[PDB]
RNA sequence: CCCGGCGAGGGGAGUGAAAAAGAACCUGAAACCGUGUACGUACAAGCAGUGGGAGCACGCUUAGGCGUGUGACUGCG
RNA sequence: ACCGGGAGAUAGCU
RNA sequence: GUGAAGAGGGAAACAACCCAGACCGCCAGCUAAGGUCCCAAAGUCAUGGUUAAGGGGGCUAAACCAUGCACCGAAGCUGCGGCAGCGACGCUUAUGCGUUGUUGGGUAGGGGAGCGUUCUGUAAGCCUGCGAAGGUGUGCUGUGAGGCAUGCUGGAGGUAUCAGAAGUGCGAAUGCUGAC
């Protein structure tokens, strides 16, 4: 019962290559390469579905930092003011209203300050 | 009726073909 | 929906004036630095120069206490003679010391115009009254 | 493998041309079964076919001629065009009648086997074959 | 003129008639949710929120249909031991059209 | 309109022959041919004789127009090993 | 019939279902080598991937925005 | 010295 | 106890130092070690003192001591969604669950559950010249091995469900054959 490997092993590395597309000459068409890349591509992706939480957060802090120190209120002081405030509004949406409407970043920010003390 | 004629539970056994990648053990 | 990202192009600079009359050497060239990066303005993006034009006038004034005055060194050189020569140079080594390495560093860093005298050519470009 | 030489070897599995590492040889694959097992998996189908409405019982089958033709009006009259004849002296008319038709088989009551009453719909076996089935299988 | 609100603990910032993306909220297609924690509506001269989940309005919100989010391929091996795991993830989301916000 | 002529199995290495071809691509018939005429490489021979085989066809097999035909794709191929062959492609178009 | 050296080779006409069957003749992938399109590209690096991501061309999108094509800059590697 | 066979030789480890 | 067989954060870099055991997704919040001048996210915060001792620049505190309130700070905890194992009340029996509590880093190793290629019966059945096998792109689909429909080429075979047998799944053995 003799059979050929040639179909299944042919469907298996198309099947690794498609999806390693642009990888800078070798690792786009050399296999014993080419799955070497895609398992390293695949670990930093894991990686960064992880280290992107971080990043937003800190831009998100960087941001609302930077709109606060405007009005005279350092971030620190700012986001404590705001949790006595009893205020759940995270930082995404403080940083989408700062870089959106000072309006409502200038009413945050003096209700911070009102109930700071 | 031949198909549908199938063997007892347990009766047979797949059994392990070592050597043959990493998800079938050895 | 994504969070907001700085556009390279239509994102608004403007100018300041930046006097050195008397001001701290570190804390001056650290203002100036956390500025030129654009954190203080909200749309601070760490990958668009998003910071401002700011222009530092009289360098020569740099204030500096304590044995640094003498205990400084440059490259040899020294803090005299590098400040007598060209008061501007201690503040462009400082502030390019103090930004990210890199083209965009770089890029940053050029916009930061430095003289050691009041007047200069730049007021056509209706630069405002900054105080550090 | 035809040649030699042992310069490593051009015979290995791994070389070209070369010989089956576990090549195979002319074995038997018959498998024991015991009578009385036998005779109950016979007893099983038959049953099985009872229920199933697949058994019919005829008095008597036979054909006047050796000639295909009556053979195929006869069961088509009957409604059965796959059907498995089952009788007792193999009558020479009958064998001939049926040989021809692919879909109609006829074997005397020692014949029966398993896969022949699975495979074909409908089992037909005259009264002295019952007798000599039911005899057999004690 | 939008509103805030949370669904999935994840705060999300909605305008009117704008489709939103939320978590798979068991609810059936043709109903209607209401979303009674806001956690801040905005208008020409926006309302604060002196106490958190200001009650003073509800937002509406439409569930076109339910689905399933696009593939994503996770590989937990790591340390280059020549081992490979692979496996699939389809996260299920709900997109929602939100009508008018009560201030 | 749009003539196509090529030589099977040319007796030169494929690397020369797509240097002197290099050297005309995108040009006009009338200057490709004295461009051709003075380059001392063997396989200027061969690109000539194909652009002649060319225009030849152009000329019978379509309408008219040579002088304002214009070399839109040559090209050069890899051949079979008996030392590598060659192919040369020249298309000659009005456009 | 024509170019080509009365060669090789090729283009027309024609047979043929097909010449994407032309005697190197069923099907004809990969490495390798070429042209066209779009993008980026230049002090050596040591990785050349990955999250964000403008810009650059092409479609949908009333549009906004979305996918596809490359990936300036940038955290990590 | 070379060719075919004992020989898919024998212990060892890679 | 740490690695072997444990990811992550901090100590500039660094297996041994400290916190901390990665089921998966989220552009959600709260923390441990360590930090809050820029590089780089956080106090150029307050109180009473010492001072010249300081990964890059600079530091008169941007150095140290004690106190207070804050903030940043990981894959740690919590918030939502999704999958699987295990102990348990109930119908349920061959399973759905109304659920509950907990677990889900992992080499060697053991156990359990699965996909895929050839042939044989099912099969003188089904599909198929209105287009089979193969080649080549797309979309859907399954936690995966895979499956399904279709554009072009291919131009005549493939085989459903259920069972039986393998010359059965290549990434390297200075492997062998052919091509570059």
């Amino acid at each position: 019962a003799r059979v050929k490997r040639g179909v299944i092993a042919r469907a298996r590395h198309k099947k690794i290559l498609k999806q390693a597309k642009g990888y800078y000459g070798a690792r786009s068409r050399v296999y014993r390469v080419a799955f070497q890349a895609v398992i390293k591509a695949g670990q930093y992706a894991y990686r960064d579905r992880r280290q992107r939480k971080r990043q937003f957060r800190q831009l998100w802090i960087a941001r609302i930092n930077a709109a606060a120190r405007q009005n005279g209120i350092s971030y620190s002081k700012f986001i404590n003011g705001l949790k006595k405030a009893s205020v759940e509004i995270d930082r995404k949406i403080l940083a989408d209203i700062a870089v959106f409407d000072k309006v409502a970043f200038t009413a945050l920010v003096e209700k911070a300050k009102a109930a700071l003390a | 009726r031949l198909n549908t004629l199938s063997p007892a539970e347990g009766s047979k056994k797949a059994g392990k073909r070592l050597g043959r990648g990493i998800g079938s053990g050895l | 929906m994504k969070t907001f990202t700085a556009k390279p192009e239509t994102v608004k600079r403007d100018w300041y004036v930046v006097d050195a009359t008397g001001k701290t050497l570190g804390r001056l060239a650290t203002e100036l630095a956390r500025r030129l990066r654009g954190k203080h303005k909200a749309e601070y993006t760490p990958h668009v120069d998003t910071g401002d034009y700011i222009i530092v006038l009289n360098a020569d004034k740099v204030a500096v206490t304590g044995n640094k005055r003498t205990d400084k060194v440059y490259y040899q050189a020294t803090f005299e003679e590098m400040i007598a020569r060209r008061p501007e140079r201690v503040i462009e080594i400082a502030v390019k010391g103090m930004l990210p390495k890199g083209p965009l560093g770089r890029a940053m860093f050029r916009k930061l115009k430095v003289y050691a005298g009041n007047e200069h050519n730049h007021a056509a470009q209706q630069p405002q009254v900054l105080d550090i | 493998v035809t040649g030699s030489g042992k310069k490593g070897s051009i015979k290995s599995p791994i070389w070209r041309s070369g010989g089956v590492t576990f090549a195979a040889r002319p074995q038997d694959h018959s498998q024991k079964v015991n009578k009385k097992m036998y005779r109950g998996a016979l007893k099983s189908i038959l049953s099985e076919l009872v229920r199933q409405d697949r058994l019919i019982v005829v008095e008597k089958f036979s054909v006047e001629a050796p000639k295909t033709k009556l053979l195929a009006q006869k069961l088509k009259d009957m409604a059965l065009e796959d059907v498995l004849i089952i009788t007792g002296e193999l009558d020479e008319n009958l064998f001939l009648a049926a040989r021809n038709l692919h879909k109609v088989d006829v074997r005397d009551a020692t014949g029966i086997d398993p896969v022949s009453l699975i495979a074909f719909d409908k089992v037909v076996m005259t009264a002295d074959a019952v007798k000599q089935v039911e005899e057999m299988l004690a | 003129m939008y509103a805030v609100f949370q669904s999935g603990g994840k705060q999300h910032r909605v305008s009117e008639g704008q489709t939103v993306r939320l978590e798979k909220l068991d609810i059936a297609t043709g109903e209607t949710v209401e979303f009674a924690e806001v956690l801040m509506i905005a208008n020409g001269e926006e309302v604060k929120i002196g106490v958190p989940f200001v009650d003073g309005g509800v937002i509406k919100a439409e569930v076109v249909a339910h689905g399933r989010g696009e593939k994503v391929k996770i590989v937990k091996f790591r340390r280059r031991k020549h081992y490979r795991k692979q496996q699939g993830h389809r996260q299920w989301f709900t997109d929602v059209k939100i009508t008018g916000i009560s201030a | 309109m749009e003539t196509i002529a090529k030589h099977r199995h040319a007796r030169s290495s494929a690397q020369k022959v797509r240097l002197v071809a290099d050297l005309i691509r995108g040009k006009k018939v009338s200057q490709a041919l004295d461009i051709l005429t003075y380059t001392n490489k063997k396989a200027a021979v061969l690109v000539k004789k194909v652009l002649e085989s060319a225009i030849a066809n152009a000329e019978h097999n379509d309408g008219a127009d040579i002088d304002d035909l214009k070399v839109t794709k040559i090209f050069v191929d890899e051949g079979p090993s008996m030392k590598r062959t060659s192919h040369i492609t020249v298309v000659v178009s009005d456009r």
